[PDB]
Order: C-alpha cells, then sequence, then structure tokens
C-alpha cells in the first residue's frame, strides 16, 4: 500500500502542522495573559503607594 | 528466471531515517527510487550534513590521492568505527609526510637531471675561465655547440676584434664549448651576430644559469655528489611509509567511500517535518535478510512489501539473472550485451545447453583438448594461489572470481571437445598414422571411426545437413519464444511477427526441400500451402510492414549455421595436413631427423593454435549472439541495471 502510505504521511504532516499553529497561538496567549497580569500588578502597586 | 523484484516502502522519523539507512546499507541488497511528486518535499538534506558531506568527500579524495601518490592501488578492506577527527589525525601526518617527500624528491630529480647532463661543459668552462670569474669588463658568451663548424660561428668574432676578443672551443668534443670574450657591448653585438649565425647563451634554471659560473659549478659538483644518497634514502622512507601506512589509509578510504555513498543516497528520500518515507526494490530471495535487519528499529517501523506492479508501466524495474549454479558462470558472457526488461525471457541457460556442444564440433582434436586441460589446471592453480590476473601488455587486471568462472566454462567446454575429438576421430590432428588407433577400412588397425571428416564424399552432405538442422532447431525455438513473450504481455504485434516469420520460414524451407531437393512433390506442397497462407494471414492481420524483406535475411539466419562445419573442416584438415607434412617428411626422409620434423611441426602447430583458436572460438558465440538473441528481441530499451547499497568491503 504505497499510495496509502503516502496518504497517511500527508495526513500526519497536515495534522501536526495544525498542532504547530495551535502551539504558536497558545504560547502567545500565555504571553498576553502574563503581560496583562503584570500591568495589573503595577497599577495595583502604584495605587497602594499613592493611597499610603 | 529473473527474480520477481518486490517493492519496499518505509517511513518514520529522521534520526531513525539516518540510522535505518545505515542498517539497510550494511545489509546492502536493496535498490533505490526518487519518489518525488506526491504530497512530500524534495528533501534538501541539511546544511550541517552538507558541510559534513563535502568534508567527507575531501577526506576520500585526499586519501585516494595520497595512495596514488604513494604508488599502490586502491583496494577495499574492512572499515573501522572511530571518530571523524581521529580519522583526521590518522590521515593528515602520513599525507604531510608523503606530500613533502614527493615535492622534495621530484624536484630533486629535476635538479639532478638538469645537473648531470651539464656538469662537464660547465666545469670545463670554469677551468677555462678561472682568470675571470665575474670580472667587470667582458662578458663570457658560452655556447655548447655542434661539431667542427667553429668558423661559421666565429665569423661574428672575425667581424669583431680579430687580433683580440678571445673566442674558441678548447675540448670536450661532445659539445664544443664556444666561449666568446671581448667586452660588454662588443660581446653583446657579436653575440647577436653569432645568434644570427646560430648561437645561444647558457641561461638555464636553478643555480647554473642564474649565477656566476665558478660557484655555480661548485654547487653542481655539490648536487652531483649529494643527490643519489637522497635518492636511495627517500626510496627507503617511501617503502617504509608504504609498508606501515597503506593498511590504515585504505581502511579509512573504505570508511570514507561508505560514508559518501550513504550520505549521497540519503537525498533519495521524501519528508516534511514529522517524518520521512522512501521506496526501494528488493529481490524476493532477499526478503528475510531485510526483514530481520529492519526488525531492529524503533517499534519495528512499518514496512510495505508490495508485490510489484505488473508489466504495464514497467521499465524502471531493476533486473537480475538468478540462474541455477550449473549455468551460473555464463552471466558475464551473456552480460557483455545489454540487460532484459523484467518481463523479457531469461536468456542464460541456452548457452550452456548449446555453446560448448558447438565448440566441440569446431575443435575435434584430443591434443587441443589436452592442452586446454593443461592450461585449465594451470588456471585453477592460479585461483588456488588467489592472485588477481595481471598483464600490462593488454592492461588486463581482473579478480579471481571471474577466473574461477573461466575455469568452469573451460572444463564444461573441454568435455565436449574431448567427445567430438573421439567421434570425429582425431588425436592432435593426426597421430593415427603410426598407431592405427582409429578404424577406417583403408587402414583398419583398431576401433572404428564414426565420421572421417578429412574426405567430403563420406562426410560433407551429412555434416552440412546436421549443421543446418541445429540452426533449424535454434531459430524455431527463438521464434516460438518471441511468440510466447508476445502472448505474455498482451501485445499483439510481437505475436503476429513471430507466427509470421515461423510460417514463412517453414514454407520457404519446405519449398526448397521439395522443388530443389528430392522427388515426392506430393506431401510437402500442403505444408507450403500452410506456410505461405499463415505468412499472408500475418501480414494482412498485422499492418506491421517491411517484414517481407526480412524473411530473406531470416532464411539467411537459419542457413548461416554452415560455419561450424566450415571452420571444423578448415581447422581439422589444417592440423592434419601440418602433422602429415611434418610426420611424413620427418619419418620417411632420414629416420633420425625425425625429432627435427617433429618439433618444427609441433611449433608450427602451436603457432596456428595461437593464431586462429581465437577466431574459431569466437564463431559459435557470435552465431548465438546474432541469430538467437536477436530473434526474440533482447535489443529494446536496455532495461535497468540492479545495483544495491554497496558497502564496498
Amino acid at each position: 500500500g504505497g499510495l496509502g502510505l503516502i496518504k497517511s504521511l500527508a495526513e500526519k504532516e497536515k495534522q501536526l502542522l495544525e498542532r504547530l499553529e495551535a502551539a504558536k497561538k497558545e504560547a502567545e496567549e500565555r504571553v498576553k495573559r502574563a503581560e496583562a497580569e503584570a500591568k495589573a500588578l503595577l497599577e495595583e502597586a502604584e495605587a497602594k503607594a499613592k493611597a499610603l | 528466471m529473473i527474480a520477481p523484484m518486490e517493492k519496499l516502502v518505509l517511513a518514520g522519523p529522521k534520526g531513525r531515517a539516518k540510522e535505518l539507512l545505515q542498517s539497510l546499507q550494511q545489509a546492502g541488497v536493496v535498490h533505490l527510487e526518487t519518489l518525488r511528486p506526491e504530497a512530500l518535499s524534495a528533501y534538501q538534506l541539511s546544511p550541517e550534513e552538507r558541510a559534513e558531506l563535502r568534508r567527507w568527500e575531501a577526506v576520500s579524495a585526499g586519501a585516494e590521492h595520497t595512495l596514488s601518490l604513494l604508488g599502490l592501488e586502491a583496494e577495499p578492506a574492512r572499515p573501522f568505527p572511530e571518530g571523524l577527527e581521529a580519522a583526521e589525525k590518522a590521515l593528515s601526518p602520513i599525507q604531510a609526510h608523503a606530500e613533502g617527500l614527493t615535492r622534495q624528491k621530484q624536484e630533486l630529480e629535476e635538479e639532478l637531471a638538469l645537473a648531470q647532463a651539464y656538469l662537464e661543459p660547465l666545469e670545463r668552462l670554469a677551468a677555462l675561465a678561472h682568470g675571470l670569474d665575474k670580472s667587470p669588463f667582458l662578458r663570457v658568451i658560452p655556447f655548447l655547440l655542434t661539431e667542427k663548424e667553429l668558423p661559421l660561428v666565429e665569423e661574428a668574432l672575425r667581424k669583431a676584434l680579430e687580433d683580440r676578443y678571445l673566442l674558441a672551443h678548447e675540448a670536450y668534443a661532445g659539445g664544443v664549448a664556444a666561449l666568446v670574450v671581448v667586452h660588454r657591448k662588443e660581446v653583446d653585438q657579436a653575440k647577436a651576430a653569432l645568434s644570427r649565425a646560430g648561437v645561444a647563451e647558457l641561461r638555464l634554471p636553478g643555480a647554473l644559469g642564474e649565477l656566476p659560473l665558478s660557484e655555480a659549478a661548485r654547487r653542481l659538483k655539490e648536487r652531483a655528489e649529494a643527490a643519489p644518497r637522497e635518492l636511495s634514502e627517500v626510496r627507503q622512507h617511501l617503502a617504509k611509509l608504504a609498508r606501515e601506512s597503506a593498511s590504515t589509509l585504505q581502511s579509512l578510504w573504505t570508511r570514507a567511500q561508505d560514508e559518501v555513498a550513504r550520505l549521497k543516497a540519503l537525498e533519495e528520500l521524501a519528508s516534511g517535518r514529522f517524518g520521512f518515507a522512501l521506496l526501494g526494490y528488493v529481490p524476493v530471495k532477499a526478503k528475510p535478510k531485510v526483514e530481520e535487519a529492519l526488525a531492529r528499529h524503533k517499534e519495528s517501523v512499518v514496512y510495505a512489501f508490495e508485490p510489484v506492479d505488473e508489466h504495464h508501466e514497467a521499465d524502471r524495474i531493476p533486473v537480475v539473472l538468478d540462474n541455477p549454479p550449473w549455468a551460473k558462470p555464463f552471466e558475464l558472457l551473456v552480460s557483455f550485451l545489454n540487460t532484459p526488461k523484467y518481463g523479457t525471457f531469461d536468456p542464460t541457460p541456452v548457452v550452456p545447453v548449446f555453446f560448448p556442444f558447438w565448440f566441440g564440433m569446431i575443435v575435434g582434436d584430443i591434443g587441443y583438448a589436452l592442452l586446454f586441460y593443461l592450461v585449465g589446471r594451470w588456471l585453477s592453480g592460479y585461483v588456488k594461489r588467489n592472485e588477481p590476473l595481471v598483464i600490462d601488455l593488454f592492461a588486463l587486471k581482473l579478480k579471481p572470481q571471474v577466473i574461477g568462472k573461466l575455469v568452469h566454462i573451460l572444463n564444461w567446454m573441454v568435455f565436449w571437445t574431448v567427445v567430438w575429438g573421439v567421434i570425429y576421430g582425431e588425436f592432435f590432428g593426426t597421430f593415427l598414422e603410426h598407431l592405427g588407433v582409429f578404424g577406417t577400412p583403408e587402414h583398419p588397425g583398431l576401433i572404428p571411426i564414426l565420421i572421417h571428416r578429412i574426405d567430403t564424399a563420406k562426410t560433407a552432405n551429412l555434416l552440412i545437413l546436421l549443421s543446418v538442422a541445429f540452426g533449424v532447431v535454434l531459430v524455431f525455438f527463438g521464434l516460438a519464444l518471441r511468440a510466447y513473450l508476445g502472448l505474455k504481455h498482451r501485445h499483439m504485434a510481437h505475436f503476429w511477427e513471430g507466427v509470421g516469420y515461423l510460417g514463412g520460414l517453414v514454407g520457404v524451407l519446405a519449398l526448397a526441400a521439395s522443388y530443389l531437393g528430392n522427388l515426392q512433390a506430393g506431401w510437402l506442397q500442403g505444408l507450403m500451402y500452410l506456410g505461405f497462407g499463415v505468412f499472408l494471414l500475418a501480414v494482412l492481420m498485422s499492418r506491421i510492414w517491411l517484414m517481407i524483406p526480412e524473411i530473406f535475411t531470416q532464411a539467411g539466419h537459419i542457413l548461416s549455421h554452415i560455419r561450424i562445419y566450415a571452420v571444423g573442416a578448415a581447422g581439422g584438415i589444417l592440423a592434419g595436413l601440418l602433422t602429415d607434412v611434418g610426420f611424413a617428411l620427418a619419418e620417411r626422409l632420414g629416420l633420425l631427423g625425425v625429432l627435427l620434423g617433429l618439433l618444427v611441426a609441433g611449433v608450427l602447430h602451436l603457432l596456428i593454435l595461437l593464431l586462429t583458436t581465437l577466431g574459431h572460438m569466437l564463431q559459435p558465440i557470435r552465431l548465438l549472439w546474432v541469430e538467437f538473441f536477436t530473434k526474440f528481441g533482447f535489443y529494446e530499451e536496455n532495461g535497468r541495471p540492479y545495483r544495491p547499497f554497496k558497502s564496498v568491503r
């Protein structure tokens, strides 16, 4: 089944291209969550400093 | 029978790709394939592996260049698994040694060859010019010239100062040392006029023609007294370098050829980013070896043992021979020509069933058979000694396995020439004269003869009919085989051409045997009916025209088998006449110069042996090659040669 083997390898290769683009979206999603939490922490710190 | 040649498809990850290609290349019984166009990339290999590849090829080229510089030849050995920079530390010092020595000694031979030819004229003019080495008033025009024509070149000095301007040739008559000395400009202009009469100054390379003659002659004496010592010492050191470097350098050469072969075959794959796939061809008697070799890998990565697609779209399939071992050693003799197409008939068994049996009918001398048995026992002793056969006259160097195949064909040939020396009844030409060992009724001494072969009233018609009959069997077998191969592939023009040539040829043969042979013109005429009816039916149901001029050459090919009896009678009565003249003129003229006639007939008999056994050895195999192989095809699209993963070893 050479045609089946080439078809299976193409199906593999495609599915993990989808895995690779899901990974590069998820890493940047973690980056956005981290920077949002950092800016919120800086804002809370300066608000506490000004209230004190 | 050509092996059925199944397909092998593999896949997986890429570090495992390099590892399984290593494990597949160690057990090298597989052919490769491109496998580009569908769903995968062309596999640009790697940049760092490209650098490693070109560095390995530089290693291989440098090692083989060092070896050819050393003077030996490059044979493989067993390789050694060791690191690459360890191979660099193995390669580079012996390369530096041999390269520095082949600079040193070759330029030493240049300086010695330019020195030894011109020591004595230079030393002679130095002893002549020891009153002016480099004095700043008069240049010394030197000319090592020809014989006594000194006035022809001294005419320029006669045009110069005649009562002065010392110019002569004293001694050393191998070349007359015409020295000229007047001044600077006077000697320059007189040298110009002497060159117009034919002259040249000693301006050579090195140190002689670039410095003053006294110290340059002393330096030439120094090089003449020094250089053969370095000749001998550098030969001794290159001999030591050979004897204790050639083994490890050709071992790393085998390693380098293995690495270059593996990496250059590594680009014949197809991959993207999470895996590869490759395709190859495996002969069916190699399936358990590849199966146990590919059983090693990761989770026994998935093989596809495809039964190969059939004769349609089948030109890219590799071909092997796979004959039984009684017929095995004629593969080179059938593979001087091209290769079949995996679906063409395996031609190799008919040459053992025919060719030595025809060569027996060529050579019917028991003495020729005994001399062949002597050279065969010599040549089997030569493969016992395991030496590659070398002769620089023909530049023939070849390995002992071909020589063992030559032993096999020579034995399987010499049996048939023994038995056709018995039936034809000829011992070393004719030594039945004194001892009447072969029984003809003109001098019956001993056991009878089957056919006399020296006369033609008893022999020629029977032998010529049998010589045509073998061609009848051969050509009808060939045309039937072409019809079989046309019936196989469902290609109909080959079937029609085969049955048409068969019908036309048997019709022409029946018409010949009837209307030009004997009486009884009744029975064979229906066979003429059948033959020409089949031929016309083939041409009508064919439309494959220009077979009609071929049938005349086809009868030519069935009739051109006369030559076996022709060279048989030629060589037979030639040997018989030579031993007849020698034996008769030795015995019945003198009775004690019989050894004179015996050895001159022997040396002339061995002369005609050495001078025409090549030709009447070549005749049966050209008979096969240009009748039988070209009847059933065998000359179409050249096939494709099976070369596996080498692992040169």
